[PDB]
């Protein structure tokens, strides 16, 4: 089950 | 007993030659399952356990697109990181990520992980709390800042704890047939010459999951730490582990030695010698 | 920038049995970074089309792969493979042991 990888540097 | 589920993602630039590739894989203690590749003819989360392809359609959908999200965020990151670290866009660079969560033998939420790397070196990594954060350097601090701001940690430690755990759960029971079958260790022993005065003793352990394995020797009674050559556990090919511990003893004096193997999949460890 | 050496191992999936068909292995381990040039030998001629595992790394953010083909041994034709990296002088041949 994947995570919401989404959140920028 | 206690189990893991970890992923582990890796984009490499490409300089000019189009867009970095993004590699995704997933697995469930020392046994992958899932597949992403940019490169790859799909372009879809493809099955690497027969476990996990009884799935529903709609699930390689959801999870298709969690990793389509996350191979556009890290190339982002890739950009951002050129920026911060003021580099050339003629340079190729690394950016890696893992996360994933740990279960107790009964099933419930042990430790989370979620963490990144710029070039092979720690960017930014999740602390123990799933409250804060660690910046490894000054520009994972500008990171550190933004994320902290944004409250990020809280959909981090939702995901962790629940989502992660609850699919973690859900492989075990599906897949209890491969992935808490234990496997104990093929044992055998050889020996080698070298020379007049010398002769070394290899204690070989083959085809054992999981990958945790523990081979000692021993002169006399006690354990020998130094003087034991150790290669490191490698994969067979097919599920399970090959690894072997070698110690070179003076000519005659093999009697004196034996070899201690600890494994799970044994019901007490074992303890051999040369013949 | 960070550069890790691989640390390569040349073996098989089952124990050494002439006639019998089995799967000759190297695995290359602790390299940084993923560029990495693997191929298999028969008498120091390339072996055609090696399959390979998907690119994961250790806690170390270190990178490791398998590289296989189904081969058959005998006691004639020699088996080794050639790893090539950044961090390398010049492509390491390591040999196949039948006691590794
Ligand atoms: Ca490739
Ligand atoms: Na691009
Ligand atoms: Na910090
Ligand atoms: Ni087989």
């Amino acid at each position: 089950t994947y995570q919401w990888i989404i959140r920028n540097w | 007993g206690s189990h893991s589920m970890r992923y582990f993602s890796t984009s490499v630039s490409r300089p000019g030659r189009g867009e970095p590739r993004f590699i995704a894989v997933g697995y469930v203690d020392d046994t992958q399952f899932v597949r992403f590749d940019s490169d790859a003819a799909s372009q879809r989360m493809e099955p690497r356990a027969p476990w996990i392809e009884q799935e529903g359609p709609e699930y390689w959908d959801e999870e298709t697109g969690k990793v389509k999200a996350h191979s556009q965020t890290d190339r982002e990151n890739l950009r951002i990181a050129l920026r911060y670290y003021n580099q050339s866009e003629a340079g190729s660079h690394t950016l890696q990520m893992m996360f994933g969560c740990d279960v107790g033998s009964d099933g419930r939420f042990l430790r989370g992980y979620h963490q990144y790397a710029y070039d092979g070196k720690d960017y930014i990594a999740l602390k123990e709390d799933l409250r804060s954060w660690t910046a490894a350097d000054m520009a994972a601090q500008i990171t550190k800042r933004k994320w902290e701001a944004a409250h990020v940690a809280e959909q981090q430690r939702a995901y962790l704890e629940g989502t992660c755990v609850d699919g973690l759960r859900r492989y075990l029971e599906n897949g209890k047939e491969t992935l808490q079958r234990t496997d104990p260790p093929k044992t055998h022993m050889t020996h080698h010459p070298i020379s007049d005065h010398e002769a070394t003793l290899r204690c070989w352990a083959l085809g054992f999951y999981p990958a945790e394995i523990t081979l000692t020797w021993q002169r006399d009674g006690e354990d020998q730490t130094q003087d034991t050559e150790l290669v490191e556990t490698r994969p067979a090919g097919d599920g399970t582990f090959q690894k072997w511990a070698a110690v070179v003893v003076p000519s005659g004096e093999e009697q004196r030695y034996t070899c201690h193997v600890q494994h799970e999949g044994l019901p007490k460890p074992l303890t051999l010698r040369w013949e | 920038m960070i550069q890790r050496t691989p640390k390569i191992q040349v073996y098989s999936r089952h124990p050494a049995e002439n006639g019998k068909s089995n799967f000759l292995n190297c695995y290359v381990s602790g390299f940084h970074p993923s560029d990495i040039e693997v191929d298999l030998l028969k008498n120091g001629e390339r072996i055609e089309k090696v399959e390979h595992s998907d690119l994961s790394f250790s806690k170390d953010w270190s990178f490791y792969l398998l590289y296989y083909t189904e081969f058959t041994p005998t006691e004639k034709d020699e088996y080794a493979c050639r790893v090539n990296h950044v961090t390398l002088s010049q492509p390491k041949i390591v040999k196949w042991d039948r006691d590794m």
